[PDB]
């Protein structure tokens, strides 16, 4: 499935965001 | 957006600025899902109450942005419009039923760090993420509170913001408003008992609602900017434009061209 969803800045480098471990735990909380 | 963070640099690479020529004006938000196509709402382009119906030589989208108060070289992409598409079905009337439109660019873009597609969700992916509860992501440079008249003012922020939002149950949806909500779309916010806040707002319409897959680590599209009542007004929600329940109609049109 391409290259998509997965983010040269972030993905691609091992990195988090700021926000998204609050998306995260939406799948536990 | 509202109650929002200044957005980090590439951190919603796929996020599209839909633009007037005539005059000079943002219009929307909308997203990139391949290097021909972008993905945005149709009331962006056809609102006959309003009298708005736009061509393709009267607008102009722009990827890989991140302010606003400055053009951003080497950075920021322009494409031109080709061809328009909008859903036949689509209902302006009452709504807002499968508020959906296509974009074929005139030209590709070139991927970088600042400018890279989104995923659209098949089935599997759509039955594992769209739960009530879990926390999806708006972007978009649109206002940042309510405000009194139905479109973009003064309110702006300077830089693309970013919110998350929690899936709600359909029920509660649909005793939010007393407008006749459909299933091809989908609300999200938080709960009055719940007191966390944000919604999206006037200038973000078109924009994605995104969610990560906590397996494979790609972000998928569920949601597009769509409608909603006022702006993160207590016991009212933003209503998305499901984008699973109508890859039927994309898969149509991107293998048609
Ligand atoms: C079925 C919709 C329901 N609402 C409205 C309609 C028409 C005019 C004005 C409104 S509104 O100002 O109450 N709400 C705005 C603002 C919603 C933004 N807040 C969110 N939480 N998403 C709206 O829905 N729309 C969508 C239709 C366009 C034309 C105007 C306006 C917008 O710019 O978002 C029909
Ligand atoms: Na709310």
């Amino acid at each position: 499935e391409a290259d998509c969803g997965l983010r040269p800045l972030f993905e691609k480098k091992s990195l988090e965001d700021k926000t998204e471990r609050e998306l995260l735990e939406s799948y536990i909380d | 957006i509202v109650e929002g963070s200044d957005a980090e640099i590439g951190m919603s690479p796929w996020q599209v600025m839909l633009f007037r020529k005539s005059p000079q004006e943002l219009l929307c938000g909308a997203s990139l899902i391949s290097d021909r196509w972008v993905l945005t709402a149709a009331h962006c382009l056809l609102y006959p109450p309003w009298d708005k119906n736009f061509t393709e030589n009267d607008l102009l989208v722009r990827i890989g942005k991140h302010s606003r108060t400055r053009y951003e070289r080497n950075i920021e992409k322009i494409s031109m419009l080709e061809k328009i598409y909008i859903h036949p079905r689509y209902n302006w009337r009452e709504n807002l039923d499968r508020d959906i439109a296509l974009m074929k660019l005139k030209k590709p873009v070139a991927f970088s760090d600042y400018i890279h597609p989104v995923c659209l969700p098949d089935r599997e992916t759509a039955a594992s993420l769209l739960q009530a509860g879990y926390k999806g992501r708006v972007t978009g440079w649109g206002n940042l509170k309510e405000t009194w008249t139905a479109n973009v003012g003064k309110g702006q922020p300077s830089v693309l913001q970013v919110v998350n939002l929690p899936i709600v149950e359909r029920p509660v949806c649909k005793d939010s408003t007393r407008i006749r909500i459909t299933d091809n779309m989908f609300c999200a916010g938080y709960k009055p008992d719940e007191g966390k806040r944000g919604d999206a707002c006037e200038g973000d319409a078109g924009g994605p609602f995104v969610m990560k897959s906590p397996f494979n680590n790609r972000w998928y599209q569920m949601g597009i900017v769509s409608w909603g009542e006022g702006c993160d007004r207590d016991g009212k929600y933003g209503f998305y434009t499901h984008v699973f329940r109508l890859k039927k109609w994309i898969q149509k049109v991107i293998d048609q061209f």
